[PDB]
Parts: structure tokens; sequence; C-alpha cells
RNA sequence: AUCUAGUCCGGGGCAGGCUGAAGGUGGGGGAAACCCCACUGGAGGGCCGAAUAGGGGUUCUGACGUGCAAUUCGUUCCCUUG
RNA sequence: GGUGCAGAUCCCGGCGGUAGUAACAGCGAAGGGGGGUGAGAAUCCCCCUCGCCGGAAGGGCAAGGGUUUCCCGGCAACGUUCGUCAGCCGGGAGUUAGCGUCCUAAGGUAGGGCCUAAUAGGUACCUACCGAAAGGGAAAGGGGUUAACAUUCCCCUGCCUCCCGGGUAGGUGCGGUAACGCAAGCCAGACUCCUGACGGAUUGGGGUAGGGAGAGUAGGACCACCGUCCUACCCAAGCACUCAAGCCCUUGGAGAGCCGUAACGGUGAGAAGAGGGCGAAGGUGUGAUGGGCCUUCCGUUAGGAGGGUUCUCCUGAUCCCUAGUCCCCAUGAAAAGGGAGUCUGGAACGAUCCCGGGAGACCGUACCUAGAACCGACACUGGUGCCCGGGUGAGAAGCCCAAGGCGUCUGAGGGGUAACCCAGGCUAGGGAACUCGGCAAAUUAGCCCCGUAACUUCGGGAGAAGGGGUGCCUAUCGUGGUUUAACAAAGCCACGAUAGGUCGCAGUGACCAGAGGGACCUGACUGUUUAAUAAAAACAUAGGUCCCCGCUAGCCCGAAAGGGUGUG
């Protein structure tokens, strides 16, 4: 289940640049979908998830959108813009 | 004292195996109750034997190893 | 050499690893068997009358 | 005041050792403020960030010497040689190269009908028997 | 990654209109497929590192095409 | 069975003997124990190399004990 | 003495003589008993012979067909 | 690095954080100098895995 | 993107049916080990003609075939000619086109 | 038994040269027995040789000898397809 | 009543003296000037120059360390000096894979059973499983982008496995005599076969990296006079085509000889010669009117506009594939995973074809590979690795210089510099008188040619011994290779000789680089070993010789099951 919504300095060109998220879920050492996880919590589509394990703790996944979604917008809806 | 050299080898150990895989196999008489023919497909060198050895098909379909004898080649009957 | 150099080669993997039980990097992979958690060929725990002076 | 950024970012913007890197003694106050690759991308172009072309070995002597070297026979004798006598130069290929030549030579004696089958077949034994040294002496030969 | 054999010691310069040269490493040959009876070096079957799905280019036509020449095959039909 | 004149051609080299049991678990090279230090063989030790007790023992000799000439019928090259 | 000397003047004349004379039986042309002396005979090893005519292996001697 | 996610793959008491004392924690204990003695480095010690 | 470019047009004649074909070169170099042979090229480049649309044995069943003439140029236009035993001929024409921009 | 001893299994290496057994071929001397020469041939627990290619540690009882280090450093040796 | 202390080479804590003494040398590095920052500068930063390394101080890759990576701010210690600086401290950030996981050897375990009183004991048998980040094992690269990692993110080309949708060869096709060639049905089997899969030596052919040559195109250095050198000139995978051996298919018919090799050889069992087939590496097109490479100019915030990026040749790998041939008392791993062949049953729809569509767990992924990132208690000349430009030159030898890196193998400055020590160089004359001992040190040394004893195991000894030449330049010539290339010419290119002239003490000018000979003893030799006082005659050796023994043997080990010499 979705925890946070990482901000670094590097995060934010992806946000823009390549329209993606750096969002890190649960430990839980099995996905199938980290996918279907954000469209009923944000009605978006997805393109592509990866799989990080970051030394201090915590499991890292890039999730990028389809064109049709500006993840931009959802992250303003979130508000850290 | 410590144990002779003839005593080492009683242990069983690695130093006293030998390496059978690079050996063809165990050349021993197949067993047969009655009587049959066969044919001498290919003869092979088996490390630890001093002595060739024949591949022999079995005219019921077997494969068996014997130590080669004298004056034998591939493709004659036995 | 018996000196120093007798020590150079000790990059390789502790023959003794994080065995799962005990928490002690004890576990010697080698011998399939930890010698500290007990875990490989005791079901019961590895206890002795002599862990410590009596 | 240490700004390695600016000097270690360029060696990978041109592909070249970082020692061969320049900076305008003039325009540091301008190149600090350089945070990017973008930065340093655009800097280059604006003859900030001077890149030290490669430079080379001068090999116009070598030249003038491999000439001098090869036509007129000069230094080549042979007492100035470091190796052994093969050394420099395998019999056993000069000997391929020599048995090579005079066969061909002949087969296209023979595929033009210069000699006949048993001309060819003495010819060819002595070859392998080291008889003949040279196709100019092995094609003298051929007049008798 | 140390030095193995997995790859044969491959470069990039001749075919190329760029200016950068590299390495790469791919691995080793096959041969006409594993076992032994007739000993007999076969032919006319395919065998790349890939397989084009190519049904019968990889077989002959004739009756044990695959299989192996007439040398030493007339036990079985 | 194969194998005629098999010892005729000399070994010539302990390499070869080396690679005649490379894979046979005898152990090679042999070491003899007359030179080995006593805390290791029967007949071990002494600065003057010498054969320490009659070599020929009773049959109800121990294990471990029973060494040189065993049971011997006869001795001597006649 | 030919082939003898291909050590050397090593581990003996009286070793290499034996070793000698023994080495020329297995390189001396011999008769294939299956398709006929034509072609030349190899040992591969102790036992084991055939020309590159007859390709008929066979159970041989060490070193003698 | 192929570690075999047994030590990486575990992660805190085990390969992480030899970290340095809260900063606002300093202020509450009012504490002369405070210190973690737990306090280790990669180059004069040896992590007991 | 590439600069200047050797276009080739061979015009094969054989029996009544007249054949061209269309491939280029990148380096001058290529030409003439192309032409070295030209028997495995040419006779791949017309099985590729067969592949390419249709239609079999269009002169496949040449046998060897002799070379060709000597490479000529003008115009710095090469040319040359290419026979082959009876009834079978191509002709070679090359151009050096710039590509500009 | 991460060192060392040994073994087994699976792997990684030995820059360059030299020497030239067997056999092959052609000349030449005599019918012979066969012999001499030329080349070819490329076998060998063979030879020289790369500080750090790799190995061992030979003399200098050479420096250090409260170290570069609880056994080294520089010189100075022998091995290198088994 | 733990009871009164100077010790017990007492214990523990503090601090003495030797004392600002040793050391901060020794293993071939080295800095200098000018400017900046900041309180503070030999030590940090900017510029220029210079020296050193340069088969490693360079480049890329592990197990291990575990943030050692990067950014920002700092200096009490931490750094062998200092210090604004750092692998140090403090504040923040940072690894993504449809292109390890699977199987298996040495073996191991866990269970069922054979013993053990029991066992956390052994276990020959059976079963199940573990066992490689260099064994095998489906499939991608190229460019491009952040301070930080990338075959993973952006673009194009793909590609593999599986699953859908449509037609298509198919179930009912095909050419030739053939070698075989190809859009061949499907799914259930069952069996069998066929690389995967295995050593060393030696040799050829064919390739490819890297390189050079010349002209040309733009830039820089050059300059007392010449005009020369360096710079950039080039693009993968996949996809289409391609061939050199080998091995096969017809025809063909040859020896008193023919074919052919580097060599060995092939030849009536069909050689020769003709036609063909299967068919590496590579190469060529495409991808690729996109980028990449240099470069001109205008803009100079912001960017903007052009140019070219060619041609002809040479050598060339320890980097590949491809072949022969030799060696063995050594005969040089097995699975999984693939593919095919044959026979049975099934339904008629139906693909190993193409076209469109969909998907492809989880986890490894930072950095360093070692004169500062690992271990040796240290920022340690110890060890642990592995793999990879020119000239001179046989060379990966030495030298120097390319690429790159370094002036941190981290203390420095003064000086006519005493002695002395360690590294060296050189010494007239005598030349082993020193000396246990010629220890040390010296002398020779590369190469070609000539020439080479006694003895012997006839193979060597043997670079025995000894003698002679070796430079530079002006010409030549021969041989061979190479380019579409019988030869032969042309350009190249290597090699090997000849003549002539000429300089110096010196002509293997440095560097690199045997002193040799004779008599005798011992050990046959190569080999092995006393890590950290010993390398030898000590051990093993090839061989002779004897002993035991007919497998339920002999030999040896345990408590017992039995184990091993025994796949004999």
């Amino acid at each position: 289940i979705i925890k946070e919504f990482l901000a670094t300095e590097k995060a934010v060109k992806l946000i823009e640049s390549q329209n993606t998220l750096t969002i890190i879920v649960n430990r839980n050492t099995t996905k199938k979908d980290i996918k279907n996880e954000v469209e009923k919590l944000f009605s978006v589509k997805v393109e592509k998830i990866n799989t990080l394990i970051t030394p201090k703790g915590e499991k890292k996944a890039y999730v990028k959108l389809k064109q049709e979604y500006k993840a931009s917008d959802v992250a303003h809806k979130l508000g850290m813009l | 004292g410590k144990k002779l050299l003839q005593q080492r080898a009683g242990r069983g150990g690695i130093n006293f195996r030998s390496p059978s895989w690079r050996r063809v196999g165990p050349a021993r008489y197949p067993n047969i109750e009655g009587d049959h023919k066969g044919k001498i497909i290919d003869i092979l060198h088996n490390p630890g034997v001093t002595a060739p050895v024949v591949k022999v098909k079995l005219d019921n379909g077997l494969q068996f190893y014997i130590p080669a004898v004298q004056g034998v080649a591939v493709g004659q009957e036995i | 050499m018996k000196g120093t150099p007798s020590f150079g080669k000790m990059n390789k993997t502790p023959t003794h690893v994080r065995c799962r039980r005990c928490g002690r990097n004890s576990f010697n992979a080698r011998k399939g068997y930890c010698a500290a958690c007990g875990f490989g060929r005791s079901k019961k725990i590895r206890r002795y009358s002599w862990q410590n002076k009596k | 005041p240490e700004f390695q950024l600016q000097r270690r970012l360029a060696a990978d913007i041109a592909g070249v050792g970082l020692n061969n890197i320049k900076f305008n003694p003039e325009r540091l106050e301008e190149v600090e403020e350089a945070l990017t690759r973008e930065d340093i991308k655009k800097l280059i172009k604006e003859r900030a960030v001077i890149v030290n072309p490669k430079r080379g070995i001068s090999s116009g002597r070598l030249k003038e010497r491999k000439h001098k070297r090869r036509s007129k026979g000069e230094g080549r004798k042979h007492g100035s040689r470091k190796g052994k006598s093969g050394a420099r130069t395998g019999d056993k290929e000069i000997w391929i190269n020599k048995i090579r030549k005079i066969r061909r030579y002949i087969r296209w004696l023979r595929d033009n009908n210069v000699i006949d089958k048993h001309t060819y077949r003495l010819l060819y034994k002595r070859a392998k028997g080291n008889y003949f040294k040279n196709l100019s002496d092995v094609k003298s030969y051929l007049r008798q | 990654s140390p030095q193995q054999r997995s790859g044969s010691f491959r470069k990039v310069f001749v075919k190329l209109p760029s200016g950068k040269s590299t390495i790469h490493y791919e691995r080793r040959k096959d041969n006409i497929a594993r076992c032994g009876m007739c000993k007999k070096p076969l032919n006319g079957v395919k065998n790349n590192y890939t397989y084009k799905y190519s049904k019968t280019e990889k077989r002959p036509e004739r009756v044990y095409g695959g299989y192996l020449c007439h040398k030493c095959l007339e036990s079985l039909i | 069975i194969a194998g005629g004149g098999f010892v005729e051609k000399p070994l010539l080299k302990a390499g070869n003997n080396y690679w005649k049991y490379r894979v046979r678990a005898v152990k090679w090279p042999v070491v003899r124990g007359v030179a080995m230090n006593a805390v290791s063989h029967p007949h071990g030790g002494g600065l003057h190399q010498s054969v320490s007790r009659p070599s020929t023992v009773s049959r109800n000799a121990p294990p471990g004990r029973k060494v040189g000439h065993i049971a011997s019928r006869r001795t001597g090259r006649r | 003495t030919g082939i003898a000397g291909r050590f050397g003047a090593r581990y003996g004349s009286s070793t290499r003589k034996k070793w000698k004379e023994v080495m020329e039986r297995r390189y001396m042309p011999h008769q294939c008993p299956y398709c006929k002396t034509t072609g030349k005979v190899v040992r591969i090893a102790s036992g084991i012979w055939y020309c590159r005519k007859c390709e008929t292996k066979w159970a041989g001697l060490a070193y003698t067909p | 690095k192929h570690k075999s996610l047994g030590k990486k793959l575990r992660l805190g008491k085990a390969l992480k954080r030899n970290s340095p004392i809260p900063a606002w924690v300093i202020i509450k204990t009012q504490a002369e100098i405070r210190f973690n003695p737990l306090r280790r480095n990669w180059r004069r010690n040896n992590l007991k895995v | 993107m590439k600069v200047v470019k050797y276009v080739l047009t061979a015009k094969i004649d054989y029996d009544g049916k007249e054949i061209e074909i269309k491939r280029s070169f990148r380096h001058r170099k290529n030409i003439f080990e192309f032409l070295k042979n030209a028997d495995s090229n040419l006779k791949g480049a017309l099985s590729e003609y067969a592949k390419q649309n249709k239609v079999k044995s269009s002169d496949l069943p040449l046998n060897e075939f002799i070379t060709c003439g000597e490479i000529e140029e003008e115009q710095g236009v090469m040319r040359t000619e290419c026979k082959g035993k009876e009834k079978v001929s191509v002709k070679i024409e090359v151009q050096t086109q710039k590509i500009a921009k």
C-alpha cells in the first residue's frame, strides 16, 4: 500500500521531464502490480514501473504515466506543487 | 607414535578413492539365462585398467562391458 | 609466509557467517553447520554444562 | 573555493583526460556558477571552457629515416642487428614462400601447355628435393 | 565479469563510419546437435545460436533426413 | 585379453610413473620407511641406516608391526 | 642410432637401446588383417589400431597388431 | 556489488546507521557534548556482519 | 548524415528479357570487391529481384559467369561490361551523386 | 584445512628466441649390402632469456634490525610446455 | 573484624628523567613563478611552465569493506607538518533490466532402514533435496540525457518466450536422377537419435583490433632560415546477400605413372578434369537526409547561420574460425535445456508463415581495487588477483615519448656541505702479496662468418676453445611478399647481400648484454623439502630383487553396520 510521495530534487525533474512518479510503498516483498494501486487512488493509467531497494530500508518504484495523464497535475492535487 | 602410511589408507579418505566417473563402467558379465548372440559396436580405453574394453549391443537390447579379447573387431558377432 | 603474508590471503568469505538463529556470524557454510546456534544437526538448542566458568 | 565540478565535468563532455583541460585565467568568475552539464556544454561554446586539442608524436624524422632505411640500404647491414640469424627472418616462412611460388608457376605452365605431363613431374619432384633455389634459377632451367 | 570464456573477443572498426571503438562479447559456436551411434559427421541441417522457426529448412526432405546418412541406418525400416 | 608385451617398453621416466597411477589409488611416489623418523615407522630412526630387527616375524604378529619379509618361504637371489 | 637419441644423452644408452628396439616395431609398417597392408595402421593406445582404409577398430597388443 | 541480499537485504541494525546524534535532541538534553558511543567507522573497524 | 554516394544501375541482358537492379555503395572501395567476382553478388541480386516481387527462373541457371570487362571512367563515370558464355550479358553504369541538404 | 599439507572437481596462465630426434624428399658413390650430402620435417620431464609475465628465495651473513613489516628491502640466482 | 605495607621483576591510576633527543632519509618523482580565497598559506585554489610514470602510478573488471559515491557547510581532534582541504566532521540525496534465480561434479544433507543403551554417533542400501555471481544455461544494441547510477530511464532499429485476433502452406503441396532446396498441418503420446560435452604439441589458410603511407579538406603550432608536424576525416546489433577449407553428389576414366601438400600423403575401394550441394569468420547494403567529428561566423541575455567530414595504398595482432598432422601404460564431466527422426491414438481445422494485438515475476545493480578504499592492530615498500600505442629495438628486455595519471608513495627551509654511514663513479704503479676462502668487485658479453680438443652412454660435450668483420653516408643489386595481379612491369613493403666515399680513441658507441680453462671427489640428471638460522650427498625417480595373495583372497580401518585396494 502506498506510503509517501518522495520529493527529492532528482524527482521533481522526472515528473516534468518524463511524467513519472517516485513513489515508495511497503516492502511487501511480493508484487505483480504496484500498478493497479494508483488508479483506484488517482484514476490514472500506468505505462511502466520498476524496482528499487534503497539502503535506508525502503522500496522505491519509478512509475511513469501515459501522455494522457500529466503527472504534475495529480502532484499539484496532492499539494507539493 | 603417529600411525603408519599403510595405516593412513585405512581411513578411506579422498586420497584413496578412484575417479571412476572418468572410467567407462563396471565391466562384469551381464546376467543371461540362455543362449544369445551379440555384436561389437565400440572399443574404448579405460584409465585404471591397463587393458582395453568393449561395448557390445545385445540382440535383446542391452548395454554392457567386458575386457577386450585379442583379435576381435567392431561389427563382428559374438 | 609464516609472518604477515600468512594473513594476506584472508580476504575471502568468512568460514562462518550469519546463522539465522542466534545472531552470531558463526555459520560454517563449509561444514553445513553452525557451531554457535546449533542449527544443522541438533533439533534442540546447543547448550552445554560449561557455557562459562562455573 | 574548490570547484573541481567544472574541471571534472569538462573531461566527460569532451572525452579527454582531466589534466588536458584548462580554464580561462580570466573568466573564473563566470565559470564558478556552473552547476549542470547543460551549463558546461553552454560554456564550452562560449570559449570560457577552453578544450586542449590532443597532441601527438611528431614523426617527420622517422618518415625521412624509414625512407632512408628502405631505399638505399641504410643501417640494414648485418653489423647492426640485435637478434640472431633467423630472428629477423623466419627461414621456414621463406621456404614456404619459395616452395609456393615455383609450384604455381609450373601449374600455369601446364594449364597453358608450356610443358607436358612427364616434364612436369620431374620438375615437381626436384622442387621437393631442394634441387632449385630461385624462380629465376628454376625458370632458367626450362631452356636447358 | 572476470576474464572468462563466454564470449569471443570482438571489436568494431571496419564497417564503421562514426568514430568510436569498443568491445563486445558473444557466446561460442554450436555444432550439429548431440548423441553418438554411427559417429558419422552429418550434414544438411541448420544449427545457429538462434532458431528462425524454419521448419524443414533445418532438416532434409529425405526419409531420415535430419537423422543421419545411409551409412549406418538400414537397421530400422 | 589384449595387452601383450605390456611392460617391455621401459618407463624411462618418473613422469610416466606419475601418470601411470594418476587415477589409481596407489599412493605415489612410494616412500620407504627406513629413512623416516621413528615416530611413524617401526624401522625408523637411527643415524646408521640399518635393519633394526630380523624382518621375519611370527604369524600371530599384531597389525601395524608386520613389515618387510612377511611369511617368506625363502630368500636370496637364487 | 636415430630415434634412440631423441632425448639427448640421458637415462642411459642401455635403457635407450631397450626402448629403441621395441619402438620401431610400432612404427615398422604392418599388414592390416581386415582391408590389407595397403594403408598403414596406427596405435592410438595399447590394443587400439585401425588403418585409414578399413575403418575397422579391433583389439591389438600393447604395441603390436 | 553481488551481495546476495542477506546483508543488504537486511537494513538497519545490520547495514545501516552509524548515525550522528539528532540535533534538536541535543538542545533538549542541554548536555555538554552529545554523542552516540556506538560510533564506528569503515576504515578502523570490522562490522561483525 | 552521410555525404556522397555511388549509385550503380546494371542492366541485365539475357534472352529477350531485360533486367535492371538498383543498389549503391558507401566508400568507393565497395565497388571493386563488389565486382571482384560479382557472380555471387549478381546472382544474389537477381535472387533478391525474384524475392522482392515475383517470378522464378529468370536467369538463375547461368553457369560460371566470366568476370567482366575493365572498369572505365571518363566524366568520372565508372563504366564497364560483363558478358557470360553466350546469350547472357550485363551492363554497368555508375553515378556519383552528392546527397547535400 | 580463508594459511599451510594433500587430493579431487571445475577454471585461468607461461612475451621471444634457440637447438633440431624420428620420418619424408632429392641428389651423389658403387648391381648389391647400403653410405655421404642437401633440404623438408617439427618429437623432447632439452637450452637462453621479460624487476611486478609468473615461481622459488641463492650470495651479498648487503640496509633496516626500539622496521616500510612480530620476517622485509635492494642487490645478487636458478625454473619457465612441464 | 575483609583490619595497620616499601617492596611481592605486585595490580591499577597519575607523572617523572633520558628531552624537543630519535625519527618525520634510504625502495631512483620535483617543482618554480605569478594571481585568488580566507584570520592564518611551502602544503588549499586559478594560470603557465617543468619533471616523473607510462605491459604500469593507465584502463576495466571480483570476494570485502557498507556509504568508502555525490552535493552543501565546516575544522577541536582525526591527517606522521600545516591546513580554508580530504576517504574527517556536520546538513541533505543516490543504484530500476521480458535481453542470481535453473541444472549438475567433486561431494553433502534429510528421511526410511543396519548398528549405537542413548544420542546433536556411524551409516555400505533406498528415496528426496542442497551444492558454481569464471561449469552449462532464450533472447539488444546503438547512439542520447543528470553532480551522483545505467546495455534498465528518452528515440530507432530490434530480438526472444508465452498468450490472443486474420488470412496462408498444410490434413488434399512441391523441382530436379540425386546430393538437397522450401511458408512444413494440429495435439496427445511413446521410443530413439542427433551439438550441447570437454587434453596437449605443432603448422597453414582465411579473417579482425590496433596501426601506418599520400593527396585533399579546416585548425594549431610553427620561424635565426626552412617548411614541417599534430589535429578530425567515421556508424553496432538485428535484418538481405555473400564465401574457404572440409565433407558429400553426379559425370568421368588413369601406372611404369599420375594428383597434391608447409609437411604427412591421395590414387582402380575411382586419381585427374568437368559440372554441383551442404555450407565459418568475416565483409558488403540497410539502420543512418538521425546523431557523432572537427570547424567558421554572427550572436554574445537568449541563442542563431554555414562548411566540410574524401580518395588511393601498406603492414598487421598474444584478438577470432578453419583446417589439417603428431603425442598418450595421462585419452581428457556429467545434467538439465534444445532440435530432429520413427510408430500409435485423436478431432478437422490449421500452423515451427507472416500480419495485427497483449504480457513477461522476485532479487543482484553506488563506489574501490589497492604505494590511502581488502587483509596484515595504521593513510603499512607484505600479500590477494585477473585481463589489455610509436619509435628504438627479436622482443611484454632496457630508454624515451604517445593515451591517461601524478608533483600525497605526504612534513619542510638554510648552508663553501666537517667527520662519518649507506648508496655510487674513478684511481697512477705492482697485480691475490689481503684473504680460512678471489668474498667482493672487476673482465667478457648482442650478432654474422670462419673455426672447435680429450672423453663418452655416439645422443653430446659444444656460445668447448680460438680468430675475423660490425659505424655514417652516396649509391646500387638480389630475394620474397602484397595490390582483381602465372610470370613480368607500376606503386608499396619486408628481408639479404655488393661497391664506393667518408669520421672518430672508441663503431652490439648508450642501453641490453657468459669470464674462461684444467685436475679431483660426491650425487645419475629435471624435480622436492627444514615458512621465521640450514636446498644438500636428505627424499622420489627410472631398474633390478624378494615377500603375501586366487576374491567369501590378500591388505589394511571402526563399537557395529561394514569401509575402502573394488566400476579391479
